[PDB]
């Protein structure tokens, strides 16, 4: 059975976030899918540093 | 929690085309290499195809290249399989895989292509001398059995059905009973076949 | 494009021994392999993938080894619930190949026993349709290898008798055999003496059960 | 005058697992240890001496280790014909000391099963002697926890029956209890209904094999 | 290739003296440290004595000195064990081992010390008629243990059972041996159960027949 891992982090814009998601889905189809899944998350930038 | 319930069994006359549905649940349908596997009666296994259900990127096997119509809906998670023609001498059973190591499998779906059609089974008795019943021409398969409406359980021997040259399925149900209860017990055999919806009870007695 | 050779063709062990099977590799198929169990009338399962790792929810007896050359699994202390058909299958260039094998088969072992022979004539109901069927029943025998012969008026017949063998019962590990002789009324009325003669390793002599029409 | 400590007491491993039996001294014995196995109804054997070496003709599944204290023995891939009582002993001042231990007891773990039931009435020789007894016995079940009750003339009577349980068999790990009912000739003749009641998880319903007194 | 056959069973009332043998074979006798160990019912094992049969050197346990005198003899290698007298609370089984790391143990020879008297075993056959094959021989009240059974002079080993006996009400013991077989073979092969109670030297053979 698969074990979930959650790589994925800050990008620039929403289009870039969708492109990142499609890229990780492309990276799943090759080689393993029955041991590891590695779904990905995202979040966009903010001006204030401490908020980031 | 993963279930791969397939479609119910069906048999067809030669020539026509058929559809098979393998419904899925419990996981993101558009992430895993769904496939299919074949099984001929009393034989080994062979691979048919596979389809990554994210962009319908299929890769057929060289054995049946350009002969089947694999496909996969994205909405209802019901990766189908469709036939074109030439499906005459291909009676077998089919399964649907999950993930290119076959972690989860489905159920039984049998395809039988033959010229004849449905025919209610005929039952005859068989009593000893110095016991059970025989059913012939049960079509299409299968046929059930219940001795005296399932009264006795031990000693029963329902042999597997066999197809004759006349395209008829044959089965036999026998049981062993003490010789001191032959004249003191009622020997009944009940057969209920959904293929023709025939429910027959035959009483067998010694000569 | 690679042929998997599975040996032996049919093993047999006592309830508590061990087992050792083989999937001969026609090539150096990396280190990818699988091992499948299937009981009659059911959907197979998964036991070992990669030839060395156990799938979750599989008891600890099953284990295997192999390095791209005739990998092997050893079921240790085979209990009663086991002993169904097995299969080996590789996956090296995927998705391109998906080549399965032939797989061995395991059956329980028991002491020799003798069969019980029974004969059933037509019940006059099937005979009303112009067809006659004679049933020879072999009950609770071991092992499977045995021969049954039909004698019509003490004459050997071929091509008109059918045979059926059930599956090894989980309790006493025997087999049950049925042999039917089907013919038309024209042949039935031309003969009176019918005999079913069995010969079997567990029987001292070929034993025959006979009957006569209209008696 | 060296006490010995051996724990645990009733280890239970699945029939492919392992074991980690321990035997701890009371002082610093450098390397003077030996391990023994004793199957029921037999005399023990030697399998390890020196706490690391193997005897002659002993399989590779066994091996030990340790010094000073906390001696360990690890059975690898516990097969079926294990389940013997184990012992550890030390010999430092020899010959003067020869102090044994108490040792653990393995017990294989199986899958639940269902027992059959058979019965036997008197043999007309005990009846002639005037002492009667009827016995009901099971076969090849698991686990041992089961309740057997009698029924004489459709009545549950006690105080005259005895039961016996063997050790786990060495091929499939199944007990087989027996029970006996003893009564005088007149007391047996006073009734004609006899049966044994069996209650267990293996069988769906408490099957009964009644005996009708008809000689 | 070493066998350490012991002597037969023994039972006697308190007061008398005992003598049991551990005759060896297959190896040069006067080079190995023969000893003895004792096992009471369900407690474990303990050591009693040890003797080098080349100089008759002997040693004894912290608390066993003077109760039992070990011996030896280099004519048939038989290492005896002399019992002084009485010792009523000595019902146990005595093993003789070989080489101080004890390797090649022998049989068992239980010594019974009670106040009752030996009684011959009483056998009883069983008549099978059900359609499912199972039958056996029953040993009724007798004293003392142990006793051995074997079917058709040990021609059948698969499926045999033999329960532990128990004392019911009168200080005697009862046994029950059961066995199964193919059903169709019930009326074609003759069954005999062999019973041999060593104390009373009783040996009977209750042949069984179908009901």
């Amino acid at each position: 059975d698969p074990k979930i891992v959650n790589i994925g982090a800050v990008l620039s814009t929403r289009k870039h976030e969708q492109m990142f998601r499609e890229a990780v889905n492309q990276a799943n189809k090759r080689h393993a899918s029955w041991k590891i899944q590695l779904n990905a998350t995202s979040v966009t930038h903010k001006p204030n540093a401490i908020q980031m | 929690q993963v279930q791969l319930v397939q479609s119910g069994a069906e048999a067809k006359k030669p020539g026509e085309s058929l559809k098979i549905s393998c419904k899925a649940s419990g996981y993101s349908f558009t992430t895993f290499w769904i496939g299919w596997v074949r099984q001929m009666p009393g034989s080994g296994l062979e691979w048919i195809g596979i389809i990554y259900p994210g962009d319908s990127d299929t890769r057929y096997s060289p054995s049946f290249q350009g002969h089947v119509t694999i496909s996969a809906d994205r909405s209802t998670s019901t990766a189908y399989l469709q036939w074109s023609s030439l499906k005459a001498s291909d009676t077998a059973m089919y399964y649907c895989a999950r993930s290119a190591v076959f972690d989860y499998w489905g159920q039984g779906t049998l395809v039988t292509v033959s010229s004849a059609s449905t025919k209610g089974p005929s039952v005859f008795p068989l009593a000893p001398s110095s016991l059970g019943c025989l059913v012939k021409d049960y079509f299409p398969e299968p046929v059930t059995v219940s001795w005296n409406s399932g009264a006795l359980t031990s000693g029963v021997h329902t042999f597997p059905a066999v197809l004759q040259s006349s395209g008829l399925y044959s089965l036999s149900s026998v049981v062993t009973v003490p010789s001191s209860s032959l004249g003191t017990q009622t020997y009944i055999c009940n057969v209920n076949h959904k293929p023709s919806n025939t429910k027959v009870d035959k009483k067998v007695e010694p000569k | 494009e690679i042929v998997m050779t599975q040996s032996p063709a049919t093993l047999s062990v006592s309830p508590g021994g061990r087992a050792t099977l083989s999937c001969r590799a026609s090539q150096s198929v990396s280190s990818n392999l699988a091992w499948y169990q299937q009981k009659p009338g059911q959907a197979p399962r998964l036991l070992i993938y990669g030839a060395s790792t156990r799938a979750t929810g599989i008891p600890v007896r099953f284990s295997g080894s192999g390095s791209g050359t005739e990998f092997t699994l050893t079921i240790s202390s085979l209990q009663s619930e086991d002993f169904a058909v097995y299969y080996c299958q590789q996956y090296n260039n995927w998705p391109t190949s998906w080549t399965f094998g032939q797989g061995t088969k395991v059956e329980i072992k028991r002491t020799v026993a003798a069969p019980s022979v029974f004969i059933f004539p037509p019940s006059d109901e099937q005979l009303k349709s112009g067809t006659a069927s004679v049933v020879c029943l072999l009950n609770n025998f071991y092992p499977r290898e045995a021969k049954v012969q039909w004698k019509v008026d003490n004459a050997l017949q071929s091509g008109n008798s059918q045979e059926s063998v059930t599956e090894q019962d989980s309790k006493d590990s025997t087999y049950s055999l049925s042999s039917t002789l089907t013919l038309s009324k024209a042949d039935y009325e031309k003969h009176k003496v019918y005999a079913c003669e069995v010969t079997h390793q567990g029987l001292s002599s070929p034993v025959t059960k006979s009957f006569n029409r209209g008696e």
